[PDB]
């Protein structure tokens, strides 16, 4: 899912890479903890 | 979906009744690429698609 | 040529600690938690 | 005198570009440029 | 279909509004059924409200 | 002779050492295609019929 | 088990021959061939000219997994034959592209 509008509902994860063993989880539009979104966050990313 | 712990993975398109009236019968023929580059995560995926 | 007495000190220090570890921790990390009846190692999603 | 050193300096630069364009492929598989670059190996091997 | 019918839930997703139906029990169906409307099955990985 | 249980193929082999205790694999979707020469004892005078 | 050089010319010769048996019992309706592969450097233009000059057969090409191999030739094959193209990177992507 490439945009926030599609990133709704539920998808399947597959444990141990096995397509017989999967669980249901909600999908969520997530932001990286270190980003370059304003200048001040960008200095925090670059300090890391 | 989540009120028990078994979860349905039922799709209408997948259903046989849906399929016979979707389209006409067919002689298919699956080719599988088995060259060396495929070995890895990709080879694993093909066996599950076919 | 200046940094050889250091490199022989580093070497014998890795030999000292390797042997001590061998005596102290030899064969100790061979039990993990599994799923009952199975050969499947149990972890939390971000746990190694 | 002069240009013999500058023709093998560009001959070796071409052997170093030839190494860097090779694409390593799994399980004894190839593409066409890896075939032509192993026939280009016989040129650098006869100049040197 | 496949949603909790408990009245006190009230999820109320945007775009949609559910129905609590009344569900008589039946023969020729060996399950409780409502003759006033049709149910809707959405598959699970498909979001409804799209 | 036709029955509700699905028509089965092969000898069933499931590995207990690799099935998680709570993930719920697919159950079944196959059609129940029993044949007339498999619902009854086969003859040659029934393959004609 | 995966091993060896990729050859789309012997792969589509073997496919067409299979498609032309006419001795066996057959559906004889939609004739289609679908190939699962990751990347192709050769479009195999020659095999399609004769085996299916009038496009009786339909070709569907599937590119699978996360990889860097070129997908232009495969897409071209699909376009040429009145088939379709489908990527599959993931296990959750298998279920809606192998029914589509
Ligand atoms: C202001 O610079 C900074 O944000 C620093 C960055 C982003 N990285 C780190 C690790 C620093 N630090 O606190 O050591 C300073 C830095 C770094 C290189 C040289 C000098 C300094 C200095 F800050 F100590 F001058």
């Amino acid at each position: 899912k490439m945009t926030e509008e599609e990133c709704r509902g539920y998808y399947y994860v597959y444990k141990d890479g096995d397509p017989t063993q999967m669980e249901l989880r909600p999908r969520q539009w997530i932001h990286n903890d270190f980003h370059f979104d304003n200048v001040l966050s960008a200095m925090m990313s670059l300090f890391t | 979906s989540r009120t028990p712990n078994k979860i349905d993975l039922y799709d209408v398109r997948r259903r046989p009744w849906y399929i016979q009236g979707a389209a006409s019968p067919k002689d298919m023929l699956i080719l599988v690429d088995v060259s060396g580059s495929v070995s890895g995560l990709t080879l694993k995926l093909i066996r599950t698609s076919v | 040529l200046p940094l050889f007495h250091i490199a022989l000190l580093v070497l014998f220090m890795v030999i000292i600690y390797a042997i001590i570890g061998l005596e102290l921790f030899k064969g100790k990390m061979h039990k993990t938690c599994y799923y009952i009846g199975t050969d499947i190692v149990a972890t939390v999603e971000n746990e190694k | 005198w002069k240009p013999f050193e500058t023709i093998i300096l560009l001959t070796i630069f071409a052997n170093c570009v030839a190494l860097a364009v090779y694409l390593p492929m799994p399980e004894d598989d190839n593409n066409s440029l890896n075939l032509g670059l192993e026939k280009l190996e016989y040129f650098f091997l006869t100049v040197f | 279909a496949k949603d909790d019918l408990d009245p006190e839930k009230n999820d109320s997703e945007p775009g949609s509004q559910r129905i609590k139906p009344v569900f008589i029990d039946d023969a020729n169906f060996r399950r409780q059924v409502s003759y006033q409307h049709a149910a809707v099955h959405i598959p699970t990985d498909i979001y409804e409200g799209s | 002779n036709l029955q509700p249980k699905p028509i089965g193929v092969g000898i069933p082999t499931i590995n207990l050492r690799k099935r998680r205790p709570n993930v719920q694999n697919p159950k079944s979707q196959e059609p129940v295609t029993l044949d007339f020469l498999d619902a009854e004892l086969e003859n040659d005078i029934k393959v004609e019929i | 088990t995966a091993k060896g050089i990729t050859d789309y010319k012997k792969g589509f010769s073997f496919a067409f021959e299979q498609l032309l048996n006419y001795n066996v019992s057959r559906a004889n309706c939609n004739k289609i061939i679908m190939l699962f592969t990751d990347g192709g450097e050769e479009r195999a233009q020659e095999i399609f000219a004769k085996y299916n000059k009038d496009k009786k057969v339909r070709v569907f090409t599937f590119s699978v997994g996360q990889h860097n191999y070129d997908r232009g030739p495969i897409q071209w094959m699909a376009c040429e034959n009145k088939g379709y193209y489908y990527e599959i990177p993931s296990i959750g992507a298998i279920r809606i592209n192998t029914q589509e």
